[PDB]
């Protein structure tokens, strides 16, 4: 896996060049927002149980017949499945956002996903509404104005929706 | 490819669960190193040319006999004297890549895993890298946090090939 | 016993390693936080009597079932009614130790690890641990890094019961 | 899948072997239940719509909160009151499966596996399915070995839930 | 695996229904015959290296190129595995009246053996010829008269000869 | 040790739960077994000495080589004679075992496993036995299920040498 | 593990003997009581998480230094544990029962267990008290005469009681 | 394992009490000298593979025997072995500082090291003199005043005595 | 498939290395042999017709029940005569195979694997196998080396049947 | 394991020293009748299910009590057991003639296996009697003048017998 | 794998026949030249780190995208990993000219290494590259007529070219 | 420990079999071999201090800097001169051993697993090494046989190392 800093070392070492000047100061910049990345993290964290557990009634109730007896949903072994899924994807979100980059979630999460669904017959599509669903409950969670300095965070929001967007675009 | 960030991740999803506080603070102690680890780099990077010649020049000093022995795995030639300088520039190099990551990854992949055959192979001798590494440490003349991190480096290379 | 220290030292002892500069941040991470934590420790500890009433009171109006029915799982009685404030002071305590240690480890070794036996052996509801836990979260009267800090670990134990 | 023919046969490959006369015994005890089993579940399915109502009823009773607190979990409204009864629903259609296959397999593997999860996600009280399964117990009427092996099944759920 | 019983379950279930009067009938009928189930396993198992060896004899008499030095049952190894094999159908064949369904011959021994055949350069045909004389001396065991009560083997019978059947087409 | 009874705790324990009502209908099965088992044991052990001479006698007339031969995997004297009828003798005992223990448990355990190699090692010929077991199976005189199970415990003999 | 007719055929074993006419009867007698046997165990299994909770709940009660932060049974991981074993001594109990012979239970849980219970320091004459109240609820559970054909369940009682003893016995 | 906080938290608990005033002081205190703690951390391991050498060189010259034909360090086998010891002790060294608890040293390291170089036939005695050696190189390596901001590290370098002190004491 | 060769290679592989002296020395004893080995497998082709009739005709006289019980496993017919003898024929036929590469390998593989599965089910007496082997011995004709060679692998033949 | 040669390079190397002239000698002595040494190998060898199967039959005959039941070559299991075992030390003692040293033997066959005996209740006496009668047949089978080169085979005879008995002295 | 011989009882026994006097006598003659295959192989071997890194040199001399920054053998862990290759291709031919059979060759080495090279993203065609010059630096080595008695090897060096030959052919 | 006859019986034990003429061929090969091993060893035992200081000297004769530099891991002073000496003993030891037991064996264990150790940790030149067993090849003035196989255990010795 790569972190932001860690993504930028290894392009620069397939070009046996030291980071230039500009680079440097992009991951600088990076730096100097530490506190608005680890408070995103932090609070998409602090409530993961819900944002789950909410996405997962509104999308049930959205399409019943996932929890109809004969649905992917149905029975207990297959419902808890489903919920320890909507929390997995949640989880690499989480971890791309606090490494400032997508492939821990690529590699360990994503990746074969698509296949994986589509051999046991898991509506993936279904999986992408209820990854939509985490995605505004957790963004709206991260741009709660209440008990932090105040601050501009839309790019870092811009980002995480980017997590989200891919979870979803993966399965589906 | 150890770096504080991606160790920390590394280790919640080894353990099935999300990041706790241990992990944010791990990436306090990141991006508070980073202000250091940042400089250095810039400020290595911007005097990499007297750095290696100065270390190349230092191992040929200590060890003369590499300048003039015949045969591939020294540099008495201008081949070898090249292959020589390229070798320290990557040293060099890899230790800015530590600085920037804030921690040993890079160099840990890049150029240690397999330098042990490398150099049986070829019949180069760690001896002589172990020189340029501590010109490097002498010459830097970097201050403070950027110094001891980078030092850090340097000697951690030089235990690899104790 | 998920610590920034302990962990650090498990990872690198896992890989057989020496200590790098990723380790040393990690304690620079830690060390840092320890002032609000530490801080943060001793005010919940002294504000403890009015926490945990205050708490178990919540308890008691979100549920008032809780303090009618008849039988050893609810605070009808006295002896209820004080099992139901221990364990509130467990959960506190808890947290004190988390803030103290800088990481979840000691209540996930002391509290969290076999909870969901307990409560489902002895019928107690999560829901009412977790009101309690809300209750300590809007009433610790803690500012800055020592609020988000107790509030983590507030929250994590509300992820645990849930 | 437990039940006396697929245990049977299980074993048997498990162990690379051809059916012996053990098995056969297994298949003779399973055959001779058979009659008592499947007269009972029968006699459940008939009164089906009783058994349902007059045991979601029962929990309301034992249970008042569960009709008035406000929130997914509870059965307030119309929406609830239906999740509610669909729930003891799946668990009397589960009793009547283990009656006709002549052992748990069929509730263990659509309902019992990961009900723990289930519960604890959506914050329903393993009590009130506990109350649900009593009266089902209480109320179903059956006689001689019909109602000891209904009863067996309607008790495990009982233990699952505990 | 499925039994008879729990294969109807199965598909109760994916409806969400309880199984209807009718079907508890065909269930109950079936437990009324369960003693002759039993006999005809008992029967062909008690027989079982005899229906082996003899079907195996009988077809490599049938068809000597299997054991000319060169085929596929020549070499001790092989002729040994090739004798396994008709012993390992059988046992399922077994298994499947035990049940009262196809499930544990189709999932744990017909199901790949086609593509394992084909790979290996075994004859399925000629498998499916030994196959088919088990099936004979299988049914000819069992509806042997002797030392029995007097009664309909028929409809078991069918049964049984099915279960051969589809083992023989399932290599082949 | 293959019995229905030990069979049965065996994968439940395995599983680790408690009994069902599968086990329990497993034991159903056996205790049903047993009446006709049991009594077919009691009367196999009266005519044990009739059934014994029979046998060995009927093997030496199918196999009249083995009472001429000399060397000492043969009967041509008293030692072997003797030898012969002490090992129909021991088939004999295992089946009313088999039928006791409801299982081929006995015989799988003192004498199956480990037959192969004996047979090898002394030169005893599997076609022998064989003979002797099909005797017993003529000659037992049971009637209804005594009959069908012990034949099942003699055909299985038969099916182990073969 | 030895059941009741296992055990007797391992003796006549070790002698070369028959069992004699007298041991059959024993064990025909044994099978002439079955039912109340088996209703033994499912009556203890049907309640086995009230049993243990149940006497978990008045051993702490009456044992309160065992629960007092400090105490071997405080900390959730230890008092889980300690449920745990309560249920497991019962599960074991139950299959003796069912087995009609200590072995399962000497063999695969008691034997060492007290060495266990003294390296970790747990109170093995506390878990002997445990075991004992168990013995109360399940005895009075078996015992029950409602809802079953009235008959003499003494003789069984007293070999229930019996294992119960052992397993306070061999832990304390 | 525990650390320095970590410890203090066992021991509360086991008390069932919040960590006194008192107790907090001394972590603090502890988290006061921080800086110095991980000085001494990187100073002995950006040195380690001297510190071992020069032990390791020490320890022979002084103890020939060692490395005669026949003595526990002769064969490359055997005397890398040996160097890879010294390496480890110094590792549990470090880690011990670092933690600033003995835990990680004891459990980890040295528990039952004894009675392994007994089996082996290893001179534990000479293996102390080897720590010892290494306990001084550290030492000094540590207190060297170049290159560092002047103060007092002497409480620290008593506990890093400490720990290598152990460590003789536990092989030996 | 144990020849010295493929045996020397297997280890060498199996550890990683190239060939060494010790290989080379398994080489040279090998090539040794071989002088002796391949005498004998022409020697023992070129009589392969009389020794199988011999042989054939030996067991026939040990054992004449062989050429009068009916059934399929015995030589009372042509056809069995002509099983029997196609069998010798390939044990004499491993025998040179083994001969001509250095080990027991062709036998090992080509006949022995399997073989006490074939007889079983078959019903064929090993000893029967075993007088043949025992003719062959007697009968081939071979001196020195390719005698003490060749008795190795027919008695390694009766080992493996015994 | 060492062989003739490695036995000697192992003593002197803990000497430090060259294998002396004088004992370069005694190996070159050794190598001479190599050719005997093979032989010994191959009649044992070539005769090893002879030399097993009579030397048991021998030793029941003598001892009927270890088969009766009740003794402990009774039962198959035990009896298979027991040849197993014969043979097994027979084939460690040809390997230690074919090295040239007892360490094969002894080191993977011979240690700890009188405790093995004791905790199975296997009479080690015994075993002992079964281990001479192999070696007086195995001794007249290496020593029979047909179909040889004429020679002195006494020393090596008298090897022969030296790993024999120490396998009897071993168990016992 | 086979060997020379075993190769040859291969064939003869998919026909069921004894090895004609003509390939005796072939296998015969392979024999006599034993010594100098022997010899081949002690060569190769004796020099296979010369051969190897040598003709490595030549290779990135001729090539220097190969180990410019983003080259395949760029990085130590690249570098080490081809080395390493080399190495095996060398270790693999010397097997087959040891066995003189290609089939260890084919089959633990060539085999599917083609497919692993293009996935990944190693230029096969440089492996054959290196291969060819390891060929004719073994060759010359075999050749050199200094310290070995005169002889005539050439059939021998065009068996070993052929092995080094179909080295380079399976990669590429 | 790699030696013709260790390792046969080693392969024939981890395949839980006699040794069979395989293994015969192997012990052959060995015997045979021996005679010019033993030989070669009395030879080199005999010339063993004009090898090593040969040797020595020929080490300082390619790379002189070993004969000035100061510092442990060189020879500039007698300490040094008498270490470099007993390293060459060494080499030249373990190839008698190896000549002796016919094998690498003895050179594996006592002396190259764990080189690469050492001579990182010690700074050792593989380098010199190589110098002084290409001296001993080219002076031991051994003939035929034994000079092939000494020389086969001085090669190998450098392939090590390379
Ligand atoms: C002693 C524990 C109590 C007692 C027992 C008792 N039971 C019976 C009769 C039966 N018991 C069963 C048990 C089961 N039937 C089932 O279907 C299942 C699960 C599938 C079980 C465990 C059965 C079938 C019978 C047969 C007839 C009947 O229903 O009564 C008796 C009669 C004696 C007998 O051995 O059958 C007795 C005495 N009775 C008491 O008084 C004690 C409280």
């Amino acid at each position: 896996m790569f972190d932001a800093f860690t993504k930028v070392a290894a392009q620069a070492d397939t070009r046996g060049e030291m980071v230039s000047v500009a680079q440097i100061d992009a991951l600088s910049q990076m730096v100097a927002e530490a506190n608005k990345r680890l408070d995103a993290v932090n609070r998409i964290t602090a409530n993961a149980s819900t944002v789950v557990s909410n996405a997962a009634r509104a999308l049930f109730a959205e399409q019943p017949q996932l929890i109809a007896p004969g649905g992917n949903a149905y029975a207990s072994d297959r419902m808890a499945a489903c919920l320890r899924d909507m929390e997995i994807i949640l989880r690499y979100v989480t971890y791309a956002v606090f490494a400032g980059d997508a492939s821990a979630l690529e590699d360990r999460c994503l990746n074969g996903l698509r296949e994986t669904y589509s051999a046991l017959g898991t509506p993936g599509s279904s999986v992408a509404v209820g990854v939509g669903k985490m995605k505004e409950a957790a963004l709206a969670i991260v741009n709660d104005p209440a008990g932090i300095t105040p601050g501009d965070c839309s790019a870092l929001a811009s980002e995480i929706a980017g997590y989200f967007d891919r979870a979803a675009a993966a399965v589906s | 490819m150890k770096t504080p960030l991606t160790d920390a991740v590394s280790t919640a999803d080894s353990q099935g669960r999300f990041l706790s506080s241990t992990e944010i603070q791990v990436a306090f102690g990141r991006f508070r190193q980073a202000a250091a680890g940042l400089s250095a780099a810039t400020a290595l990077t911007s005097a990499a040319d007297a750095l290696i010649s100065g270390a190349a020049q230092a191992v040929y000093n200590s060890f003369p006999y590499t300048t003039c022995m015949q045969g591939p795995n020294y540099a008495a030639d201008q081949r070898g004297k090249d292959k020589c300088a390229r070798d320290i520039g990557y040293y060099l190099r890899m230790v800015t890549y530590c600085l920037i990551a804030g921690g040993t990854g890079p160099m840990d992949e890049y150029l240690i895993a397999g330098i042990d055959e490398v150099n049986r192979t070829f019949e180069l001798s760690p001896s002589w890298y172990i020189e340029a590494l501590k010109y490097i440490k002498a010459n830097h003349g970097l201050a403070g946090d950027a110094a001891a991190e980078a030092n850090s480096y340097l000697d951690y290379a030089i235990n690899a090939l104790s």
